[PDB]
RNA sequence: UAUACGUUAAGUGGAAAAGGAUGUGGAGUUGCUUAGACAACCAGGAUGUUGGCUUAGAAGCAGCCACCAUUUAAAGAGUGC
RNA sequence: UUGGCACCUCGAUGUCGGCUCAUCGCAUCCUGGGGCUGUAGUCGGUCCCAAGGGUUGGGCUGUUCGCCCAUUAAAGCGGUA
């Protein structure tokens, strides 16, 4: 109970830290591809996560993206992120933010351009 | 599919004869090239995958020894304990945990080395050997 | 069937019910397949 | 006649041994079929097969089983073979070891006096063979003006070369299949009686007189204390030597 | 099986199991327990049978503590005999059982092996039964 | 063919046990639970590793011992086929 | 069934086996209908529903029972003083 209001606090923490932040699908793909991700992230030194909807919405207001299955990727990154999609193909990158400024799909995109 | 083989010892024909002969291709031509490629120490059992596509388009990878081959060599031992955390009959140094983790980096999950070494210390518990 | 009064499940698959206020077992292994009688 | 009893006893044992011994036969099969476990038919009565020096093997089968269950039945075979053959290796094992100790014990009733045969029937009562307290070692004289016991009883022997001595003192023994065991206190002295123990061995003996002996002498640290009296030795050196005289004494 | 070594009487009356048990009604030696709904004669055998279940089914499983022995004979005449001459000869031994009583614990083991257990021995047992555990 | 309140539905009543059962009724205790539970559906369910011993072979699953660490949101050195 | 108890019967309840005559139960031998199978098929095992009908002739023995020969779809178990 009060161990997710913690949780939801951390998040809204390393949220308010950062200043990029994706937001995706981890749907269709199995563990080895995640982990490769994971690796990949790791040299780049990306931080990449997983939560419930339900307490990241409540870490934000502390919006339509936020339903269904979905992952995390700070940079305190969208290039590793798009060309692990343009791999595999199985995903959504539904969403980002940049400074607080929330980044559409294609603004995530050019970044990563 | 996988196959531990040792390095110099390719074509002991009876497990592994039986491991391709579901798959037809030639089973001693592919053995010499094994052993061809592991030019190694022979008895170093390699783990070698192999891929054949339908048209018999085979292709195989040798990859890094289990992490019992490398501690057997380290201790110098043939078998690891009968009953760990009950008679521990086994040790190696700290020097070559170091050594076995950056050996197998490459193919780990774990980008820690020491993180890799807790994997590995992990093993050394299945199998009997404590550290020094 | 097996047929007996002791009617129980075998494996975590068997699934008791009643049926004509009978009790009886069901499974897709006919071998757990049970009635009282 | 309990000797000669288990000396015919294992005779049967052998000869009998030589009518079930297919064992690595049914192995080898199970290991060529688990090889070829994919050219075979389940109804097929036999299989051309090669091993693994290219031979080409035509292996039986029972035409109503799988080659799985019938390469299983080979090995189920190996396994009992095994397991017949060991539990005859362990009777010969057993009939030999007391065929031995028999043989010492004849060769210690031969050089015996009655105060050891006294011991030794309590020995064997003990052995559960029979039905119905320190003293323990006998010596003479020896070189280098010293003294040397010994013991024509297993159970004294024993009860010397662990109760009397160190662990560091030389125990003299045969060098060969049966003979008493003797040694002097802290037995450290000269060749002199180093050689005079090799007397004594020779003396009491598998074969008494017999002028080609040859005894073993070893440090009691390595005297194996593992039926009884069956000591083997380790840390031992072996000189060949001969009987003698009662200037042993 | 077991048995007293001596007794004073080898042929006693038979009783009456009337109400409850006076003592070793709750488990202090061990820790989960078994205890009786009724009252009946149980024998060496039923005893031995039920320890034996149990003991098998935890295989090293700490200890045990029967609460019971089988103090009482019981007789039995022989067969196709008309009555009277004499009071028959013994059989075999029983003890006598009271409801509220505890029969067997356990210590050492989990719950849920307990439990197990004490059904196994209860259906070799004849009476109705219930699982205790220490306060 | 009463009154009121409830129960049972088996013809129990109007014959009987051990034992078995999501039968129903009443009390009671307790875990989880709209910061979203149970079920269902979608997806994942991995790496050292085929944990080691034993075994001809035992590769999560004949059996003995152990049952750790990594990616980790989580995956048991493994629940059943 | 072997039995236990002595309740009717000692001013009489005739007792084994066999013949004739059947009759009832079903815990079914066959036939019928099914489940499971360590049920490939043919044959089977086991269990369930079913008592409609049928359920052999001889040798030995007083015999019942039983063994044997040859058949049969099968050669049922019992109650009725």
């Amino acid at each position: 109970i009060e161990t997710k209001k913690v949780v939801v606090e951390e998040i809204a923490s390393k949220l308010k830290e950062s200043k990029s932040t994706i937001i995706v699908d981890y749907r269709g793909l199995n563990v080895s591809e995640v982990t490769e991700l994971r690796k990949q992230l790791r040299e780049a030194n990306v931080e990449f996560k997983v939560y419930k909807n339900t307490m990241t919405r409540r870490a934000v207001e502390q919006n339509d993206f936020l339903t269904g299955p979905n992952a995390i990727a700070f940079s305190t990154p969208a290039k590793v992120l798009n060309d692990f999609a343009k791999n595999h193909e199985a995903l959504e990158i539904k969403a980002g933010v940049i400074e607080g400024k929330v980044s559409t799909v294609e603004e995530v995109k050019a970044l990563a351009e | 599919v996988k196959l531990q083989i040792p390095a110099g010892k390719a074509n002991p024909a009876p497990p592994v004869g039986p491991a391709l002969g579901q798959a037809g291709v030639n089973i001693m031509g592919f053995c010499k090239e094994f052993n061809a490629r592991t030019a190694d120490q022979a008895g170093l059992i390699i783990p070698v995958e192999i891929s054949v596509y339908e048209d018999r388009s085979f292709t195989f990878i040798t990859k890094t020894p289990p992490a019992a081959v490398l501690l057997k060599k380290a201790a110098g031992i043939e078998s690891g304990s009968g009953e760990p955390n009950r008679n521990k009959v086994a040790t190696v140094k700290r020097d070559k945990v170091r050594e076995i983790a950056e050996t197998k980096m490459p193919d780990l999950n774990a980008a820690d080395v020491e993180a890799a070494m807790r994997m590995v210390e992990g093993t050394a518990r299945s199998m009997g050997i404590v550290i020094e | 069937m097996k047929v007996r009064p002791s009617v129980k499940p075998i494996c975590e698959k068997c699934k008791v019910i009643r049926r004509k206020g009978k009790v009886m077992v069901i499974c897709e292994n006919p071998k757990h397949k049970q009635k009282q009688g | 006649n309990e000797r000669k009893k288990n000396a015919n006893k294992i005779k049967k044992l052998e000869k009998t041994l030589e009518y079930s011994e297919n064992a690595k036969e049914f192995q080898l099969y199970g290991e060529l079929l688990t090889a070829n476990l994919y050219m075979l038919k389940k109804g097929d009565k036999q299989a051309e097969v090669i091993n693994y020096e290219s031979p080409t093997i035509t292996i039986p089968l029972n035409p109503n089983k799988t080659p799985s269950e019938n390469a299983q039945a080979y090995f189920t075979k190996y396994q009992k073979a095994k397991n017949s053959v060991a539990v005859v290796e362990e009777q010969i094992r057993l009939a030999q070891e007391e065929i031995e100790y028999f043989d010492q014990l004849i060769q210690q009733l031969s050089s015996a006096s009655p105060r050891d045969i006294s011991e030794i029937r309590e020995e064997l009562v003990e052995g559960k063979y029979l039905r119905p307290h320190n003293p323990v070692l006998e010596t003479y004289e020896s070189t280098s003006g010293l003294t040397i016991l010994v013991g024509k009883n297993n159970r004294q022997n024993e009860y010397l070369t662990t109760r009397v001595a160190a662990r560091d003192d030389i125990w003299l023994h045969t060098k060969d299949i049966p003979g008493s065991h003797v040694v002097i206190r802290s037995s450290e002295p000269d060749e002199q009686t180093i050689m005079e123990a090799a007397t004594i061995a020779a003396y009491f003996s598998k074969a008494k007189d017999s002028s080609s002996v040859p005894v073993d002498y070893t440090k009691i640290r390595h005297v194996k204390k593992p039926k009884p009296g069956f000591v083997t030795y380790d840390s031992q050196h072996t000189v060949f030597v001969t009987p003698d005289a009662d200037t042993v004494i | 099986m077991l048995l007293p070594k001596r007794v004073k009487y080898r042929r006693e009356h038979r009783g009456k199991m009337r109400g409850r048990a006076k003592g070793g009604t709750e488990v202090h030696f061990g820790e989960f327990g078994i205890q009786a709904l009724e009252a009946s004669w149980i024998t060496n055998r039923q005893i031995e049978a039920a320890r034996i279940a149990m003991t098998r089914y935890m295989k090293r499983g700490g200890k045990v503590w029967i609460k019971i022995f089988p103090s009482k004979p019981y007789t039995a005449k022989p067969l196709e005999v008309r009555m009277g001459s004499g009071k028959g000869a013994p059989e075999g031994w029983v003890a006598v059982v009271k409801p509220g009583k505890v029969l067997f614990e356990i210590s050492g083991v989990s719950e849920e092996v307990a439990r197990e257990a004490l059904r196994l021995a209860s259906h070799k047992l004849p009476i109705k039964t219930k699982f205790v555990k220490r306060e």
